[PDB]
């Protein structure tokens, strides 16, 4: 309770009742994990969709297959991506350590006068994150099975 | 009396050119039962024609006679081509529903509508019952009106298929 | 709602709520109604799917062209089979079907929400006696449970050879 | 109860006491208490004994040449009963297995108002169809146990003696039927039946067509 | 009722229901309904078997000398004669017996005559007169000429007992005839007449084969 993840098609969806008889610490951990998965999956789905048919970097001929492309990427690029993500994650940890801390709010929304519009847009973020969570796993599975990218699989 | 009953709607409102219920309002319930009966049979007939146009059942109609469902035409020729045993079973089923399952009339020879019932309330307990009075009246009016349009249409299809052999007239 | 309150406790399991894994022990009223709505939607879709599979497998199909542009006939789709016929259907037709079903589901979710109304979209009622209506609800759930099992059995029987022996 | 089991051990054999060297009587299964575990073990014993008692007579009546003179059975000419099962149609095989499955289903559902055997119920009890006519799919009519009602009205002492006889004869019929199939598969395993059960080179614990015997370890 | 009736039929044996069929609750209709249905079934079978015995004995030696019966031989099995009969005649005979049966089953009619259905206090085998029928009905099934309509009450039950025993005997007799007919030597000392090879429980085997078989 106190969150904004509930929606119309499923209501307050918790069949197995993880949040039931759970601490606010565990609830905040769950919502942080949910939003992180949603955001990373948005990035993944958009990356596969765009890089399938438009990949000018790295000579313009790296494989459109998502699973082959990351192996083709040089080691330094992977190291830099890991460094960037870790540098975001240390700030995530510090935001968790802060006294005021909503789970996924790096923006510090609590200091401003927010309303149901802000709640609805947080719900939009969360719903798109759920859809992208399913989408990214689907795309990777199809890439492993067929060896084609998303848009080439659709072709 | 009769001017405000289910059916006194539409462009005509109450419509008695040859004054049937005006002369004999007591017979209005019998007439309503007959109208519902003919309307329902015609809805079934019109849907049967329209759906036999494009969809036909699979398998043989009668394996002994080597008559297949697709071999039959769409019209009176199909009922002609059904084997005699099929026609007898059809009559038996229709008679069973007419006499026992859905009894439109109570008794004697000149059958009256059942006492504790509507003119054409033939279904048993397991049937859709509307409890909203407005919706009940509206949908009973829809029933009788669709029945009327269906019998006009079904007479049209029957005459067209008698003249030509196809219920669809050219045009 | 306690799970014992909902209709579905079958005679085939001694008139007790059947939860081997205790999935609904930690479930709320809204969540339980949502899960029942999902159960009933699956039941109804599986019933219709079983009838459609029987029709197309026995060869029932319309007389015409499903698409003049692609030259795909109802006979062409049906002759391939219940499973490969779906692949042979034009993609645009599949999208029309999905769009219509989605429009109806959006409208019925807005008018009759799953959480507030558990698989009760407000269609007319065949009986008003509570005992009879509970019996019809139980009959619906049983028929649709068997329909889910049947349609999945048909799919695996046709996909993998000889999975189901009595698959007609 | 374990004490009740010890009491029944005297009834089944006064000399042989509660002979349970593996101590499965004291075990607890599926997080259930010892009473429920004993209910399961007793029902398993009685059901095995029942099937073995109906299987010994079947093996004799089939190997001796008596056979149903109708189509699917008169199509089976072989005499070795395992070979007869292997030669049955798969439809007949499944229609036996699932028929017995329905009977097991009915044996498990308790709607007549008695506990299930792992909940204080009587082990080895099949509910009667006639007890609850509303709870049945159409109308079965004749009960699986005592269909023609010859044992109706028997005294509880006679019924309990019948239970003791059931368990003992069941225990012995286990070894009887498994001795038959032992001779059928591994010759020279039950000495007295030498030359009375034909050899069988398939697999008596595979109802449908397979060719994976215990060939790696045999004889 | 069955114990006292059985002792009346044969007091030495008394009661022999070895399979406890009276005890079995037929269609969950109650033991009283089981008794009524079983008694009516025994009487129906006995009447039809008695008639079938006489008819078999007659048909093995005599036929009607007008068509279509004159064309049938008598030196064949009577079951073979039935098999040869035209399909329409078979259906019409079966439909007539169906009329007699459904008239016997009609509750309103035998209630008019003062009886109930055989499994609810209806005395087994009270067939009704065709008075509720619409157009003229010159004669009836039982007492067609009204000869013994004013019979004696004790005679009216002695006749029931004799009917039951004679029906039992005719059941075994007609079935012995069918046994020797379809299986030569089935009934020893009977193997003298007719050895047709076909199922007598196939009314229209000669006409059509039902699908699925
Ligand atoms: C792993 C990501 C993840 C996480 C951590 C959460 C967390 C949360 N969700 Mg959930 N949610 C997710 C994904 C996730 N969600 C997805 C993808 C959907 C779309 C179906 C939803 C839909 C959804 C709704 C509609 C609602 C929530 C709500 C909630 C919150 C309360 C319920 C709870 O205790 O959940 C705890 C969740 C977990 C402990 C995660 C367990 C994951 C298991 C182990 C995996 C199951 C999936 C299976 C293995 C594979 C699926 C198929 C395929 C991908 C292979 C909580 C913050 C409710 C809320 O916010 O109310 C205010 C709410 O209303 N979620
Ligand atoms: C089976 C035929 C049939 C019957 C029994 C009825 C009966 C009825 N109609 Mg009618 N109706 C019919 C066909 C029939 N209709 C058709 C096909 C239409 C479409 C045009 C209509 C359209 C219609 C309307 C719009 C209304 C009625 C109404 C009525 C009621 C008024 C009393 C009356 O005069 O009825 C007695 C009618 C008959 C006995 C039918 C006589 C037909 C003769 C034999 C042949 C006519 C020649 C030819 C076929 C045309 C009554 C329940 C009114 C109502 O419900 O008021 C409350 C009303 O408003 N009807
Ligand atoms: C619920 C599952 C389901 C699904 C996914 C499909 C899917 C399909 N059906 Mg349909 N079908 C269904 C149920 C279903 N059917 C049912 C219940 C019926 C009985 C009325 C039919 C009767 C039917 C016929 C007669 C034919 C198809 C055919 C088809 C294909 C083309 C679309 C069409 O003509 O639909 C028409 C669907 C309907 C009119 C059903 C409406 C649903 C009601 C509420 C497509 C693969 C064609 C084919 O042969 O493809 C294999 C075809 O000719 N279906
Ligand atoms: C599908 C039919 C069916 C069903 C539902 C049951 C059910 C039961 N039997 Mg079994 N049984 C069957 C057929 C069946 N039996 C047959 C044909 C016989 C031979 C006559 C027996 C003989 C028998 C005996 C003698 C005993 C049981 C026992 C049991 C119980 C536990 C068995 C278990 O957990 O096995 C689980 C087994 C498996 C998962 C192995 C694989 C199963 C295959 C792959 C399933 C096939 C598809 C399926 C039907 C869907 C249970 C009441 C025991 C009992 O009641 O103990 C107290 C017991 O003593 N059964
Ligand atoms: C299980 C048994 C069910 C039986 C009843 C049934 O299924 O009811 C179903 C039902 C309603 C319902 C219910 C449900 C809610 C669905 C189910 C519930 O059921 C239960 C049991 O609870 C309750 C119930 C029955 O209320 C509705 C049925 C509706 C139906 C069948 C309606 C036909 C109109 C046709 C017309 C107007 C034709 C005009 C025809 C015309 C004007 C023409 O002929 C014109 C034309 O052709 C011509 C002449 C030549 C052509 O060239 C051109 C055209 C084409 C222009
Ligand atoms: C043992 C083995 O190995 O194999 C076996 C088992 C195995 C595998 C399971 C097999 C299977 C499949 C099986 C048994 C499948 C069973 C399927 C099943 C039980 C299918 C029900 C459908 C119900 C329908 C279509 C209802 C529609 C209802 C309609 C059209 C309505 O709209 C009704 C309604 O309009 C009314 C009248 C008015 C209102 O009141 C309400 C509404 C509007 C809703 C095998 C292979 O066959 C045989
Ligand atoms: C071979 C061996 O070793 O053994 C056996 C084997 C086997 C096969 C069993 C054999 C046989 C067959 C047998 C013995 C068959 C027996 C058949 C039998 C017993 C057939 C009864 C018919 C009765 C009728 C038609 C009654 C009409 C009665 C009518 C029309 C009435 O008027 C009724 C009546 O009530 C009124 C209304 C008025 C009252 O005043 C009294 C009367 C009665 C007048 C064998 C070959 O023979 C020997
Ligand atoms: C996570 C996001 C991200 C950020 C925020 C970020 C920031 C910066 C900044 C500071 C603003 C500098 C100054 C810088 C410089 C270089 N980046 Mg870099 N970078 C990111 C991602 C990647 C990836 C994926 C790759 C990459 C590369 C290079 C090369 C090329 C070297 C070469 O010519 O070989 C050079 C010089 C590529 C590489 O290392 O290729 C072997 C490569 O694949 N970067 N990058
Ligand atoms: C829920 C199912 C469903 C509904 C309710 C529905 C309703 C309507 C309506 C009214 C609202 C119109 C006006 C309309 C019109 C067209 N439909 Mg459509 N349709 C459904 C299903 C399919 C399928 C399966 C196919 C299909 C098609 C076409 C074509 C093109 C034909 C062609 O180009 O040859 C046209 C013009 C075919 C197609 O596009 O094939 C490439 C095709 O296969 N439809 N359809
Ligand atoms: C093929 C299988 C089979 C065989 C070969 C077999 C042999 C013997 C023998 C051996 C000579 C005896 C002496 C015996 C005796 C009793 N059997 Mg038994 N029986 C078989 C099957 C079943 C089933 C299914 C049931 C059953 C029962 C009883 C009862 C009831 C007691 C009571 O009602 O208290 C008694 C007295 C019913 C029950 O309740 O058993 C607890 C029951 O359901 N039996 N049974
Ligand atoms: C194939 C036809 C047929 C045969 C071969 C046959 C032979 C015998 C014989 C054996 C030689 C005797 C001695 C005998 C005697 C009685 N028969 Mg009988 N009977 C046949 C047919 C019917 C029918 C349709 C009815 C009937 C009846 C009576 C009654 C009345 C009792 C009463 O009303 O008190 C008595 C006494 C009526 C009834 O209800 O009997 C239950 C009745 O309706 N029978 N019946
Ligand atoms: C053409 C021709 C020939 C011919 C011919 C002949 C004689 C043809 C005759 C054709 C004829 C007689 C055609 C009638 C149609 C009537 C219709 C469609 C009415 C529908 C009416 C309906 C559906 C009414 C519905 C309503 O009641 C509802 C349901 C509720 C009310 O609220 C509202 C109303 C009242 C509206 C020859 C001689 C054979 C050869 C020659 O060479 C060519």
């Amino acid at each position: 309770n106190g969150m904004v993840g509930d929606c119309k098609p499923l209501g307050y969806f918790d069949p197995l009742g993880f949040s039931k008889d759970a601490s606010p610490e565990t609830m905040a951990k769950f919502r942080e994990a949910e939003l992180k998965h949603g955001r990373v999956a948005m990035l993944a789905c958009a990356g596969m969709i765009t890089a399938d048919k438009f990949h000018p970097l790295f000579g313009g001929k790296l494989s459109s297959n998502p699973l082959l492309a990351i192996t083709q990427v040089p080691k330094l690029g992977l190291l830099q991506i890991l460094l960037f993500i870790g540098f975001m994650e240390v700030f995530g940890i510090l935001n968790s350590r802060r006294p005021d801390y909503e789970p996924g709010n790096f923006l510090g929304t609590s200091q401003w006068e927010t309303t149901p519009t802000w709640d609805a847009y947080q719900l939009r973020e969360l719903n798109n994150g759920r859809l992208a969570m399913f989408g990214a796993i689907g795309m990777l599975t199809h890439a492993y099975i067929t060896g084609k990218g998303p848009l080439e699989l659709l072709d | 009396g009769v001017e405000t009953e289910l059916g006194a709607t539409g462009p005509l409102g109450y419509w008695d050119p040859f004054g049937f219920s005006v002369r004999n309002p007591e017979r209005f319930n019998r007439y309503r039962a007959v109208e519902l009966k003919h309307g329902r049979i015609a809805m079934a007939a019109t849907t049967g024609y329209m759906v036999q146009s494009f969809l036909r059942w699979p398998g043989y109609l009668s394996t002994s006679a080597n008559i297949k469902f697709a071999d039959l035409p769409n019209g009176i020729a199909a009922f002609k081509a059904i084997p005699p045993a099929g026609l007898f079973q059809i009559l038996l089923f229709i008679g069973a529903m007419e006499a026992f399952t859905w009894r439109y009339y109570e008794g004697p020879w000149p059958g009256k509508v059942p006492e504790g019932k509507a003119p054409g309330d033939v279904a048993g307990d397991l049937w859709v019952r509307y409890t909203d009075p407005e919706e009940k009246a509206f949908k009973l009016n829809a029933e009788i009106n669709n029945g009327r349009a269906a019998m006009m249409g079904s007479l049209g299809m029957l005459m067209h298929d008698h003249i030509l052999g196809t219920w669809v007239p050219p045009g | 709602l306690a799970v014992t309150d909902l209709v579905g406790a079958s005679t085939e399991v001694s008139n007790k709520v059947w939860d081997p894994l205790k999935l609904s022990e930690n479930m709320d009223e809204s969540n339980l109604k949502l899960v029942r709505a999902a159960e009933l939607k699956h039941c109804r879709v599986a019933m219709l799917a079983t009838v459609g599979w029987l029709w197309t497998a026995t060869g029932t199909h319309f007389e015409g062209m499903l698409s003049t542009s692609s030259g795909v006939s109802f006979a062409d789709v049906a002759a391939a089979g219940p499973l490969l016929g779906a692949a042979k259907v034009p993609a645009a037709g599949i999208w029309q079907m999905i769009a219509a079903i989605g429009a109806l589901e959006v409208y019925w979710e807005n008018k009759y929400p799953a959480a507030e109304c558990g698989g009760d979209f407000g269609v007319p009622r065949v009986t008003q006696d509570p005992a009879k209506f509970k019996e019809i609800q139980l009959a619906e759930l049983k028929n649709g449970r068997l329909a889910m099992i049947g349609i999945i059995s048909f799919a695996c029987a046709e996909a993998i050879p000889g999975s189901v022996p009595f698959y007609p | 109860s374990l004490s009740d089991l010890k009491t029944l051990a005297t009834g089944l054999n006064p000399v042989v006491g509660y002979w349970d060297p593996l101590k499965l009587g004291e075990a607890e299964f599926w997080d259930n208490t010892n009473e429920e575990t004993i209910g399961w073990l007793r029902h398993a014993e009685i059901k095995h004994g029942r099937v073995a008692m109906a299987g010994f007579v079947g093996f004799i009546v089939q190997a001796n040449g008596i056979k149903f003179p109708w189509a699917p059975f008169n199509a089976i000419t072989s005499t070795s009963p395992p070979e007869q099962w292997d030669q049955l149609p798969d439809a007949a095989k499944w229609q036996i297995i699932l028929g017995v499955g329905f009977l097991e289903w009915w044996s498990e559902i308790r709607v007549d108002g008695t506990p299930h055997y792992m909940k204080g119920g009587k082990p080895g009890y099949v509910p009667d169809f006639d007890a609850t006519p509303d709870q049945l799919p159409h109308w079965v009519g004749l009960n699986l146990y005592d269909p023609l009602k010859w044992s109706k009205g028997a005294s509880a002492e006679k019924k309990q003696k019948g239970l003791l006889t059931e368990l003992n004869n069941g225990r012995l019929a286990m070894l009887g039927i498994m001795g038959f199939v032992s001779e059928a598969k591994v010759p020279g395993s039950v000495p007295l039946l030498k030359g009375l059960v034909a050899p069988y080179t398939g697999e008596v614990m595979a109802p449908f067509a397979t060719d994976i015997d215990w060939s790696s370890w045999a004889y | 009722a069955l114990p006292e009736l059985s002792k009346k039929l044969n007091p030495v044996l008394g009661y022999w229901d070895p399979l406890n069929l009276a005890e079995l609750n037929f269609w969950g209709a109650g033991d009283d309904a089981t008794v009524g249905f079983l008694r009516h079934a025994e009487i129906k079978h006995g009447r039809v078997a008695m008639a079938a015995f006489v008819g078999y004995c007659v048909q093995s030696n005599v036929h009607f000398p007008w068509a279509p019966f004159n064309s049938i031989p008598t030196n064949i099995a009577p079951a073979e004669q039935w098999a040869q009969l035209p399909e329409a005649a078979k259906w019409q005979i079966i439909l007539f017996v169906g009329f007699l049966e459904v008239y016997s089953e009609h509750s309103f009619i035998l209630e008019k005559y003062g009886q109930k259905h055989y499994m609810k206090g209806g005395k087994p085998g009270f067939f009704p007169d065709f008075d509720t029928m619409v157009h003229p009905v010159p004669l009836n099934l039982w007492d067609p000429l009204k000869a013994y309509k004013g019979a004696s009450a004790e005679r009216k039950a002695d006749g029931l007992l004799k009917e039951v025993n004679n029906g039992r005997l005719a059941m075994i007799g007609i079935m012995g005839f069918c046994a020797e007919a379809r299986v030569p030597g089935a009934v020893p000392a009977l193997s003298n007449i007719a050895h047709y090879a076909g199922d007598p429980m196939a009314p229209f085997a000669a006409n059509f084969h039902l699908p699925g078989f």
